[PDB]
């Protein structure tokens, strides 16, 4: 007997949980497939909760899932052992759908450039402009040219803290749970409270304006117009010790990356280069750029940059190859950020560019397909973007914040 | 040491402890019921040697998917697969009841349900009526 | 203006 239905007989065996098992590996398409070869297959995957398991194993690898889950609120309907209201099978069976019709048309809101804007006026005193800004689920913390550090509610775009003490314009910013740390005009390196907004430490080192700084798991680094990078161990936010001092620009240091592997600094002198996150030793120099370099961002094995010479590039850190050079920005590119499905570039002319990454990275695409949307909202330079699968937060010269939403569209 | 493990038709093996407590019952029977032999009055030789050979294999218990080496030692009749399933859930050994399940769900993905019955000799119990309603609610995934 | 970055030129 070289056959066996493995569905029905595990069942018949009182072994319901292992054919359970054996379908909670399949893909929807498989799935549904599954329900139509035969009552018993049916009622197994319908009885097995196989649905909610499939919805939960996509919410657990990705965070698109995991997003859309909260934002909608069917995450409420997931996990939590015992049925209790008990929504049936049934439920979670009709959503899976629904869950790729909303995604396919988020998708779409992006490809044709439907979204909700919202424009927040930073007010700014004397000095116009907001340099830097970084948001979560609550709030948006932002840097500006009048000195002070502004916090927005993410969802009735109120002001609810304004931090100052910088002696110059706040450049670059990042926070966590914990902290705030911004980098000034004032050359200083300024750590706050997330919460009271009290200073907990002032880091005095760089000659010259602080450009750009990182830190993570215990690590920071900072970058200046002075043309030095400082790397420091940050046990605390008062336990902070400069490691090393890379000098290694011909000109002002104008940001920085790094992982566990690398540490990745770009210059006005044109060049990336790559450190020993460990060592704090160069590595190599990353060449290419015609002109001054104003952004870049790494992850894996990907450095992608922008440059006073209008085009990003995509570059293997292993071996300092450039993959591709994107061209459409008709000025300066002054932000750039990217994740699996694409990078979203800002340019001193305001405008930002949505590119195909995955697209950039096949070297038979066309430069034809590689720009899916130019958004023009901003009137004067951006000076930095975050986005996410759902939303772009630009900042601007124009003295605005810009949320540009592609799930809550109208 | 080894210990005597007993298949359903009486043959005996002699298995190194380490390996045979890969085995979670065996584990229990060895450790709270002091068995010597341990009957598998639920496993043949056959199986059994097949069982023994995967966890010797699996020395240091590395199943990440499906490696190369267990790709080519589950590549037996859907029979043999089975009682391979059974046997592994009845001596508790995750690992092997887990790649012989993904095994089992490889035969399945990728096919229309004609294409999957044909697979495991599974008769169409659907009414025609109740079929097309099940057609319509899934053909969003084609 | 633009005090976040510099060139060499
Ligand atoms: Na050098």
């Amino acid at each position: 007997m070289l056959q066996r239905d493995f569905i029905t007989a595990l069942p018949e065996q009182g072994l319901d949980h292992i054919a359970e098992n054996i379908l909670s590996y399949l893909d929807a398409r498989s799935l549904c497939a599954a329900e139509l070869v035969c009552k018993e297959w049916q009622r197994v995957i319908s009885e097995g909760m196989l649905w909610k398991k499939l919805i939960e194993r996509m919410v657990r690898t990705d965070p698109l899932w995991k997003g859309l889950s909260e934002r909608r609120g069917w995450d409420q309907y997931l996990f939590k052992n015992r049925p209790t209201d008990g929504p049936p099978n049934s439920f979670y069976r009709s959503l899976y759908p629904k869950i790729i019709q909303d995604i396919e048309t988020i998708e779409s809101n992006w490809r044709c450039g439907r979204h909700n804007l919202q424009r927040i006026q930073c007010r700014s005193e004397n000095s116009k402009g907001v340099y830097c800004l970084q948001y979560d689920d609550e709030k948006i913390i932002s840097g500006l040219r009048d000195n002070s550090i502004k916090i927005w509610d993410k969802t009735s775009l109120e002001c609810l803290k304004v931090l100052t003490g910088h002696t110059g314009s706040v450049l670059c910013l990042q926070y966590d749970e914990r902290v705030i740390v911004t980098g000034s005009s004032d050359s200083t390196v300024r750590v706050w409270d997330v919460n009271t907004g009290e200073v907990l430490n002032t880091l005095i080192h760089h000659n010259e304006a602080v450009l750009h700084l990182r830190f993570s798991n215990g690590l920071m680094v900072t970058c200046s117009k002075d043309r030095s990078i400082a790397v420091w161990d940050m046990a605390s936010a008062t336990d902070i010790t400069l490691r090393r001092v890379l000098v290694g620009h011909r000109a002002a240091v104008n940001v920085v990356d790094f992982d566990d592997k690398y540490i990745v600094s770009a210059s006005g002198d044109r060049t990336i280069k790559v450190w020993s996150t460990s060592t704090c030793e160069f590595v190599r120099t990353l060449n290419g750029h015609k002109r001054g370099i104003a952004c870049l961002q790494y992850r894996d094995r990907l450095v992608v940059s922008g440059s006073s010479d209008n085009t990003i590039r995509l570059w293997d850190i292993e071996c300092g190859a450039c993959l591709r050079v994107l061209e459409g920005h008709e000025e300066l590119v002054r932000c750039i950020r990217f994740d699996n499905k694409r990078i979203v570039s800002g340019a001193y002319d305001g405008k930002i560019k949505v590119w195909d990454l995955q697209a950039a990275l096949d070297p038979r695409a066309p430069a034809s397909t590689l720009c899916l949307r130019t958004l023009v909202e901003h009137s004067g330079r951006v000076f930095r973007l975050q986005f996410d699968e759902f939303q772009i937060i630009s900042s601007s010269h124009d003295d605005t914040i810009l949320i540009w939403d592609f799930l809550n569209v109208p | 040491p080894s210990i005597k493990l007993q298949s359903s038709d009486g043959e005996i093996f002699e298995v190194d402890v380490e390996i045979a407590k890969q085995s979670v019952t065996i584990k229990t029977m060895l450790e709270d019921l002091g068995m010597d032999p341990v009957p598998l009055p639920n496993v043949n030789a056959a199986i059994l040697k097949k069982v023994i050979q995967w966890c010797t294999h699996h020395k240091d218990d590395p199943p990440d998917d499906i490696p190369v080496w267990d790709q080519e030692f589950l590549k037996v009749d859907q029979g043999t697969l089975f009682e391979l399933i059974l046997a592994a859930n009845y001596l508790d050994i995750k690992g092997l009841l887990d790649v012989t399940c993904k095994t089992v769900a490889n035969m399945i993905k990728g096919k229309t349900p004609e294409e999957i019955r044909k697979t495991f000799n599974i008769k169409n119990d659907f009414t025609e009526e109740e079929e097309a309603q099940v057609r319509k609610e899934n053909q969003w995934c084609e | 203006l633009d005090s976040g970055i510099h060139s060499g030129a």
